[PDB]
């Protein structure tokens, strides 16, 4: 059926069509009625729930309760993009998929539709459970990342609640508890503001086992002070004083997972996408033409370069500057014109709004709704808003090279007959990519798999001391991946030393995680000597110690996992989006630097 | 190289469900090869048990049958 | 001294026959917001209508269909009856009739006129007849209701079926259509921070104003009850016939009674297997309650619920 | 009582796949027949009382082989 | 081949494929299980005809297994 | 799959199909055609000196890269000559600002890059390319709904697309109106226009509700009031989604931006009651069904009265000749129409004479092969054909 | 009467929507006043007023109707004809700009913004921070789901291979594909898979015993060998190559 | 069936210790639970008999930041312990006691004056710790009864005409409700599906039962609209 949202309805649920469901469930009903008494021949049953009055609607509640359904989306990339759930009946046509899991199935609501099957027996329905329930993986097992991280709006309503504003009444009260729900809900006060010091509790987990209450008063706002009531215990107050953007809500729900496991995380999660929601709602967040603001200066700098490549075309005209270096040089104008209009529209959305507080500029962080929008980290983009405010920039023409004159019109004036005609060849160039990108994308899966799939991991321990050895990426400009990222989870092969001779700070052979890596971060250790699959720990199996940490789940990988197919879908799965072929991704010339000379970032 | 490495996968009935069903087959047939059904597609295919999660219990139940006789 | 006081309905003011103002004058602090938005959603959520239901008309045998010489599509009837508002006293069916006929618009007033029915818009348009020599005859079906009842919903009363020619249509009921209010300062000036509620209502015509407010602060006074105290904290399976009525001739009834067994549930969940050995049954008495339970029942085994007795 | 996180479950038996073993298994029992729920049922299905059962430790795979060998020989 | 629509089948069913799916539903021992498929056969898609008893009696090749078990059964 | 530059007022660049045959299937554009020879050409004006003279030229794509050819929006005055000395042109394959002097011709109307699809759509500059190549393949694929309501903010496209997409019923020779109705609509014509010795009206029969080809109804309903005079060219009636010669296709709805408690989230899409209601978007779905009765082997097949095996209950709802009565509601596998086959030969025996002396025999052989309607569907019965054979002597309700 | 997410609009950059409903607004402002002023019982005279000056606004505007051409009735129809709002007609790249968009719109005494102060619903309080409302233009596309909610459990199959039928019409059951597979086999739930395989869909006796056992309460599955692979053992068979399964 | 509606049934209550409460009702009408619901929550907070401190007098130091003679806590700490409270009056509106201690170890609630009107909940509530020496502590905490939450944005700013210094007005929070949050959920009835499950969590600090003041609630709202069903259904 078509898919809709779930708005309520918790992580582990799902809404299923009433009339759908009473399909699916057919001979688990019969039994319920011959059980109860209801018809004493099939084909009794059979009739009363062809009949489908009165009893049956009441007996599909009880077959239902607790038989965990599945559903499935589309391509199926990766092995999240099924997953299994407990139903609510829902008188619908329409099957209702909480929002949370929409990361993962990839999918909006603009008419995707899903398929829905009924596990049979007992241990498929505990494969589903204790497997494909939407609670179990919270955690990509690619990256390892948090998936189930909040996004869009109710990023932009956490972003909303916790912010700093100047002024907005009811500023510099004391309060404790604080719980500042009556406050916020009372007027009295402003959420966006105040600064308000607030007395708080802490629970850090600094004994083991054992949470130690710490309380202060402390700085901050309202609607971070109402926030803190979702938090689980368990964490630092730091965790919610902040802009609060969507970066930080994946790092916190990350920390939550670590520090106090599945359980209460999966909560967490819940609460946070409710409170998101509520309060987005409240603040009344919308879009209109006066939010798009195109600075002053965007008619100055394109005069400006209109009479440089005047000056250039001019000394063409003089037999100077050939069109052949005249052509770079063209671009190299109205790109350096491009960053200018768009550094002046970026200055001028941020900041501003100047309240006052007796000094009449205190010079605040932009409220402006599409600047909310793509600072929150919610919808968007710089680059986006770059085509809606300043220049939309140089066109790439279909062969792959840059028209000379570039579009000098954003969205809100509308686009010229000429411009748009010739916005139209790298719209539709680009349109054609997603379909190639298809089919290429599957056939890589599809011999992926089939190399990778008799990959078992069977043996536990191989004994092997072969290894490889770990360090940092570095290159010009600087670093890409630091050397925790990199060593995190994986296994020790012989040892580590300290910066000072024959001091180990890890024994033998250990299992690397967030506090060991913390332990390697503060000293001054630049390579690391780790075991890995390839160095063919055991026979078949690819033993746990190599490979060694499944991601999902952060224990190390238990044994009897496939590995195989993970990993061919993991390499796979991206790639959906990718450059493909076929560009030079250049930018500014053809011509190489030239310059042999080095140079240093630091000292 | 990938496709080289799995079409010379042990199993002739996985790798000849992969490419070429022709050739694997006709190596197969002259060579007299057993699949020994070991990996995860032909456990699909011929419907039992994969070898691996909840079914891996399982495949070493069956598998101390054929060592202790 | 603190006490409260209590709001008066004065001042009801209207503007036309539809449009309306009520002004509720002495407010606490708080109270203007609460009493406004309550009093709002019970408005427009429920308050009483009389809507048009069931329209037969001699033409046409269904809603898709054209009568000759109207120039709308019955479909286009159905709809401008359904916004024909009226009321009416204490009868809720209310049948009722209109006919005409030459050239030109068929007004509500066309509608035979009854006592205790009462039309609000006598100019509201329905249909239209472009020549003489065309009539139209037709008997329109006006009940009282609550929300919005559709034609598709209500046929769950099922039993004969509506003869041919019945056109049914959505019934929309409730009047109040829409509802604003603010609170403003109050004038008396012998306590400031009172304020006053003033409501605009726009409505059909069938309601009057102190009606509808009257009728809405006793939904809702009246809603509240549990909070004023707060208090605390069949299917069987079809058959109990005595196993003596089967007819099992001597051997077998007394067989089946030596295990104490009444009527047939009892006895009809057991394995043959369990059955067989007994004293006196043997394999010929097995057989023969087979043959007699064979009939009817079938059954001769489930694992059931429980028992009622 | 539902039964959305199996983590406490887990702790007992490592790797969940072998909990479903288990789970299953105990679960088999009062489902067809021949058993009798340790814990109270809240009217929760037999496979939720299973994991429950596992989650309070009284059941695993040592004491349904202890159990199995009791009803051997008691039979 | 596959892919495509070929003339696979239907599978469709007559009255003795549902009769034996309705006996297949059915708290029939063994043995009444083979009487009650030795009777499905024997009906036709006139339903009435159940043809001769005594035949599907005998046809079990005797060892015991009376007329009345079949005539229950039936 | 590209856009060439030469596809300038020739096909289009936004109007093209989103799946895997993408550039593959195009559409003309407004003021394109066609020559005798098969080539795409499209129109100019040709400007003399730096005037603009109002003769139109259709080019060739080879013709028209010799020339220079202004922009379809610029500048200009009440005396012909551009506003702005340096003016943005295309030579070949290629756009820059020319002298005044140097372009002969211009673009005629802004539309001209545009197809008719998207030349429909309000604001079109200020989307992106490909969002409006999305919704200019959506205004396709909606629905007309009960009433149609005029689109509030719109081209100005919408007159030429109905009426000329001859849905609408259009007067030819006009005069004024002597009977009016829902299906039919006379105009007198008059007298000025006639062909002498015909004399007489003009009559037009509007179309009432009928199965289009995606199971859709076209219903015509009549615009003109009566005694009201008509011109050649006025629509006396409106197609389905089309209002007084507009072409609507949708509802105008009163819209608010804002998140509201995750109801739309991501890219749904939250309406009030009000809305369903009052009924806007209720569209009708008329399906058809057909049963044929045919010669076998074993000999004819009948239609109804009567039928083997078969209650009362079923066959309320038919006719004395056994079709529905027009009119009835009809679900589920209620019969539609009945009809026997016979099968072959039976004779004797004691109970086959039995059951032909008990129950009449029920016509015996034939079976119960009728037209009950396909299950899970729904829906009154508005119209029923019935074709007959030359000589079969039909009679009944045909 | 339809509430519709902002966050769309940035990321998908397409302004036509919001340039839409401003002058949408703007657009029944003006049918809102003809309506309140024919409600009113006004004279024809300054109907006509307020009509020709609402056609006249704008720069340029090439229309160039005016009244008093047409008289008395003629313009009372028209009038009555726009009530519902007024249709104001923007052609393609010519069209209005925001300008006079805003002109246009306080002509109706609508805020120049085009956002409006709301409250909500349920709890009456004000939302914080104003609001876009307007007039777009919607339609339903013929996408609808009664077309689309299938749902089978048991039904007719295929005479080779003994699979469950294609589509919906037909009923079909779904297909469970090699990815779907694969996802599975990730999981390592090898029970859920092997009833998919099997007892669901090829393996004859093995589905009825599984829909017997369910009818009993028995949720148990006998698995056996699926047709289809019976098949292509026939088919191999048919090339002069033999492939038996050896114990 | 017209006027007639559906009451709840279900009405249960489930606690947390004393002071937190859990109450649904089951079923209600579409749209009643956010009616309701928000209403009483309204009132809740909004308006409500009740009384704290309104001022406090601390000797020596009249500013609102100041050293204190080494009390360990600075004084905003004091008031912020002293706007915690929790107090009950008698008929009297205004009432001024008054506290003294000296020696080690923290400061209770229980060392206030004994007055027959004034009842103190819990002396668990501490105002200050002090600190370890010979020194003291007197001060004249103020009670006076009171609707709502008064912050001290006024409180009768007195325009700085204070005679005898002192003051430093407090927030005083008098409605003894801490928390109110209502919640709504799908409820059935037979086969009809949509219906309100309203959900009231609230949590009060003490001095009166959470279902009590809901009960007390439903009074002020009940008897303000007592005018009105005056017509319909009087008796």
């Amino acid at each position: 059926s078509v898919i809709t949202v779930g708005p309520y309805l918790r992580l582990h649920q799902c809404g299923l069509p009433k009339k759908m469901a009473l399909e699916l469930f057919k001979p688990f009903i019969y039994g319920k009625l011959e059980l109860r008494g209801l018809a004493t021949t099939i084909k009794a049953a059979k009739k009363m729930v062809e009949r489908e009055e009165a009893v049956v609607w009441d007996i599909l509640d009880e077959v239902i309760r607790e038989h965990p359904v599945l559903l499935n989306r589309a391509p199926t990339l990766h092995r999240l993009g099924i997953q299994a759930f407990e139903p609510v009946l829902i008188e619908g046509k329409a099957i209702q998929l909480h929002p949370l899991v929409c990361a993962a199935y990839n999918a909006d609501f603009d008419g995707d539709q899903m398929a829905v099957h009924v596990p049979l027996t007992l241990e498929a329905q505990l494969e589903a459970r204790a497997l494909m329930m939407s609670t179990n993986n919270i955690l990509s097992p690619a990256n390892g990342e948090p998936i189930i991280v909040p996004s869009q709006d109710v990023v932009l309503g956490l972003y909303y609640m916790t912010r700093d504003c100047v002024n907005a009444k009811g500023e510099g009260m004391v309060l404790t508890g604080p719980k500042e729900a009556e406050r916020l809900y009372r007027s009295g006060l402003a959420s966006l503001h105040a600064r308000v010091k607030v007395r708080i509790t802490e629970y850090e987990k600094d004994a083991n086992g054992e949470l130690v209450a710490k309380t202060s008063l402390k700085d901050t706002t309202v609607g971070r002070a109402i926030l803190w009531m979702i938090v689980p215990k368990g964490l630092p107050y730091s965790i919610v004083n902040q802009a609060l953007g969507k970066k930080a809500i994946s790092k916190m729900l990350n920390t939550c997972y670590r520090i106090l496991g599945l359980k209460p995380t999966v909560i967490f999660a819940d609460q946070i996408m409710y409170t998101g929601f509520a309060y987005a709602a409240r603040s009344g967040a919308s879009v209109g033409i006066d939010d798009m603001v195109i600075p002053e200066k965007k008619h100055e700098i394109i005069s400006e370069a209109e009479a440089e490549v005047a000056e250039i075309q001019e000394q063409f005209q003089s037999g100077l500057v050939t069109a052949g270096e005249r052509y770079n040089k063209v671009i190299d104008i109205w790109a350096a014109a491009n960053d200018r209009v768009s550094k002046a529209m970026m200055d001028n959305l941020q900041t501003e709004t100047v309240i006052n507080r007796d000094g009449q500029e205190e010079k605040q962080v932009s409220f402006n709704s599409i600047y909310m929008m793509a600072d929150s980290g919610a919808r968007g983009s710089a680059a986006q808003i770059r085509q809606l405010a300043g220049m939309r920039g140089l066109m790439a023409k279909p062969d792959g090279s840059i028209i000379e004159t570039p579009i000098t019109a954003n969205f809100r004036e509308g686009l010229n007959v000429l411009q748009y005609f010739i916005s139209t060849h790298g719209a539709r160039k680009g349109l054609a990519d997603t379909a190639l990108k298809t089919a290429n994308s599957g056939y890589l899966t599809r011999r992926l798999v089939d190399v990778a799939q008799d990959l078992v991991v069977t043996e536990d321990d191989c004994g092997t001391h072969e290894g490889i050895m770990m360090t940092p990426v570095i290159e010009g400009g600087d670093v890409k991946e630091p050397l925790r990222d990199r060593v995190l989870g994986r296994v020790t092969a012989e040892d580590v030393l300290k910066p000072g001779t024959a001091d180990i700070l890890v024994p033998r052979n250990t299992l690397l995680h967030e506090q060991w890596c913390d332990l390697l971060e503060e000293n001054s250790v630049d390579a690391v000597k780790v075991r890995s699959v390839v160095s063919c720990d055991t026979d078949f199996g690819v033993c746990a110690h190599c490979y060694g940490r499944d991601l999902a789940r952060g224990h190390i990988i238990n044994k009897g996992e496939a590995i195989g197919v993970i990993a061919a879908q993991s390499i796979g799965e991206p790639g959906t989006q990718l450059t493909m072929r076929t560009f030079h991704i250049g930018g500014a010339a053809s011509r190489a630097a030239a310059e042999s000379s080095i140079q240093v970032k630091n000292k | 190289g990938i496709t080289k490495a799995s079409l010379a996968t042990e199993s002739f009935i996985s790798a000849a469900s992969f490419q070429e069903t022709t050739r694997v087959l006709t190596e197969a047939a002259v060579a007299g090869k057993r699949d020994e059904l070991r990996g995860l597609k032909e456990n699909v295919i011929v419907g039992r048990l994969i070898p691996a999660g909840t079914g891996y219990a399982y495949h070493q139940d069956r598998m101390r049958r054929r060592a202790a006789g | 001294v603190t006490e409260f006081l209590k709001p008066r309905l004065v001042d009801i003011e209207q503007v036309s026959s539809t449009h309306a103002k009520v002004t509720l004058e002495p407010l606490e602090r708080g109270f203007g917001h609460t009493l406004g938005n309550a009093l709002r959603r019970i408005l427009l959520s429920s308050m009483p209508g009389c809507a048009v239901t069931e329209v037969e008309i001699d033409g046409v045998l269904h809603e898709y269909s054209t009568k000759e010489g109207v120039q709308e599509d019955i479909l286009e009837i159905l709809l401008n009856l359904k916004g024909l508002a009226v009321r009416v006293q204490g009868k809720d069916e209310v049948i009722l009739t209109l006919n005409k006929s030459g050239i030109g618009p068929v007004t509500a007033a066309d509608i035979t006129h009854d006592g205790d029915v009462e039309i609000v818009k006598p100019q509201h348009v329905i249909c239209h007849l472009t020549d003489e020599n065309a009539s139209i005859s037709m008997r329109i079906k006006v009940q009282r209701g609550r929300g919005y009842v559709p034609a598709s919903t209500r046929i769950h009363s099922e039993e004969d079926e509506r003869p041919i020619g019945r056109l049914l249509v959505d019934a929309c009921y409730s009047p109040v259509e829409r509802i604003a209010y603010n609170v403003e300062a109050a004038r008396v000036e012998q306590r400031t921070d009172l304020d006053k509620l003033v409501i605009e209502m726009e409505t059909n015509g069938t309601i009057d104003p102190e009606e509808a407010i009257r009728r809405a602060a006793t939904i809702l006074a009246e809603q509240l009850e549990a909070f004023v105290d707060l208090r605390d904290v069949e299917f069987d399976p079809i058959l109990l016939r005595p196993v003596d009525d089967l007819e099992l001739t001597v051997r077998s009834a007394n067989c089946l009674k030596a295990e104490a067994i009444h009527y047939i549930g009892d006895l009809v969940q057991r394995t043959e297997v369990e059955l067989l050995k007994t004293p006196n049954l043997g394999k010929k008495s097995l057989t023969e309650i087979k043959d007699v339970l064979a009939s009817r029942g079938l059954s001769l085994g489930m694992r059931l619920e429980n028992w009622p007795p | 009582m539902a039964r959305v996180t199996v983590q406490d479950a887990v702790e007992k038996i490592g790797n969940r796949f072998d909990l479903v073993l288990v789970a299953a298994r105990r679960a088999r029992q009062m489902q067809v027949g021949g058993k009798d729920p340790l814990v109270p049922e809240e009217n929760d299905k037999t496979t939720v009382i299973a994991l429950r059962e596992i989650e309070e430790g009284l059941i695993n795979n040592q004491i349904l082989d202890v159990r199995e060998r009791q009803e051997q020989q008691e039979q | 081949d596959d892919e495509l629509p070929v003339y696979q089948g239907e599978t469709t069913q007559t009255l003795q494929d549902y009769l034996m799916w309705q006996v297949e539903l059915t708290p029939f021992t063994d043995t009444d299980r083979a009487i009650a498929t030795s009777i499905v056969d024997a009906v036709d898609d006139t339903g009435y005809l159940t043809i001769q008893i005594e035949d599907i009696v005998d046809s079990i090749g005797d060892d015991e297994i009376g007329l009345e078990e079949v005539e229950a059964v039936l | 799959r590209d856009v060439h530059p030469t596809h300038y007022g020739r096909v289009c660049p936004i109007e093209t199909p989103e799946g895997p045959n993408i550039g593959l299937i195009n559409s003309l554009s407004v003021y394109a055609q066609t020559n005798e020879y098969g080539f795409l050409e499209t129109p100019y004006r040709k400007v003399t000196d730096g005037v603009v003279t109002d003769e139109i030229h259709y080019l060739s794509a080879i013709e028209e890269g010799n020339y220079v050819i202004a922009q379809a929006n610029s500048n200009l005055d009440e005396e012909g000559h551009f506003v702005e000395d340096l003016v943005t042109c295309r030579s070949k394959g290629e756009s820059s600002l020319f002298s005044r002097d140097q372009v002969d011709y211009m673009d005629v109307s802004t539309q001209q890059v545009v197809s008719v699809g998207a030349s429909l759509i309000p604001f079109l500059e200020h989307d992106d390319a490909n969002r409006a190549l999305m919704g200019a393949n959506m205004q396709r694929q909606a629905v007309p709904t009960l009433r149609a309501d005029k689109p509030l903010v719109g081209t100005g496209m919408e007159r030429a697309v109905a009426v000329d997409s001859g849905v609408t019923a259009v007067a030819k020779r006009g005069g004024v109106v002597q009977y009016v109705d829902a299906s039919r609509i006379v105009i007198k014509v008059n007298e000025d226009e006639m062909y002498p010795g015909e004399a007489g009206i003009d009559i037009y029969n509007l179309t009432k509700y009928t199965r289009s080809n995606q199971n859709t109804c076209i219903n015509q309903m009549p615009c003109v009031s009566l005694g009201e005079p008509v011109e050649r060219g006025d629509v006396l009636a409106d197609g389905p989604s089309t209002d007084l010669g507009e072409l609507a296709l949708g509802q105008n709805m009163r819209v608010a931006f804002m998140p509201w408690n995750g109801y739309n989230f991501e890219d749904s899409i939250l309406v009030s009651e009000r809305v369903v209601q009052e009924d806007r978007f209720t569209t009708i779905h008329i399906q058809e069904l057909a049963c044929v009765s045919r010669d076998t082997k074993l000999g004819p097949e009948e239609i109804t009265a009567d039928i083997p095996n078969v209650g009362e209950a079923a066959l309320s709802k038919l006719d004395e000749s056994g079709i529905v009565y027009i009119g009835a509601e009809v679900t589920g596998g209620d019969i539609l129409v009945g009809k026997v086959t016979p099968k072959g030969e039976t004779q004797l025996t004691p109970e086959e004479k039995l059951l032909r002396a008990i129950f009449g025999e029920k016509a015996s052989d034939v079976k119960d092969s009728s037209l009950r309607v396909p299950n899970g569907v729904s829906g009154t019965v508005i119209d029923v054909q019935v074709f007959t054979r030359d000589g079969v002597e039909k009679d009944k309700r045909a | 009467d339809i509430v519709l997410n902002p966050l769309g609009v940035p990321s998908r950059m397409n302004i036509g929507q919001i340039l839409e409903t401003h002058l949408g607004m703007a657009a029944k402002g003006i049918g809102d006043k003809i309506n309140a002023m024919l409600k009113q019982q006004q004279e024809v005279a300054k109907l006509r007023e307020f009509i020709q000056r609402a056609y006249d606004l704008g720069a340029d505007v090439r229309q160039k109707v005016d009244l008093s051409t047409f008289s008395d009735e003629e313009v009372m129809r028209l009038a009555e004809n726009l009530r519902k709002g007024m249709p104001i007609a923007t052609p393609v790249f010519d069209g209005a700009k925001e300008a006079e968009i805003k002109e246009l719109l306080k002509l109706g005494d609508l805020p120049t913004s085009g956002q409006i102060r709301l409250y909500d619903g349920r709890t009456g309080e004000q939302f914080e921070r104003p609001v876009t409302v307007g007039y777009m233009y919607m339609l339903k596309l013929n996408h609808l789901v009664d077309d689309k909610m299938h749902a089978r459990s048991t039904g007719s199959y295929s005479l080779v291979t003994q699979q469950p039928l294609g589509g919906k019409a037909q009923f079909g059951g779904q297909r469970f594909g090699e990815m779907e597979v694969w996802a599975l086999e990730a999981y390592g739930a090898a029970y859920t898979l092997q009833e998919m395989l099997t007892v669901k869909s090829d393996d004859v006796n093995g589905r009825t015993k599984m829909y017997k056992n369910i009818v009993d309460g028995n949720h148990q599955m006998e698995p056996g060998m699926p047709e289809s692979f019976n098949v292509l053992l026939k088919e191999i068979r048919s090339l002069g190559i033999n492939i038996e399964l050896e114990d």
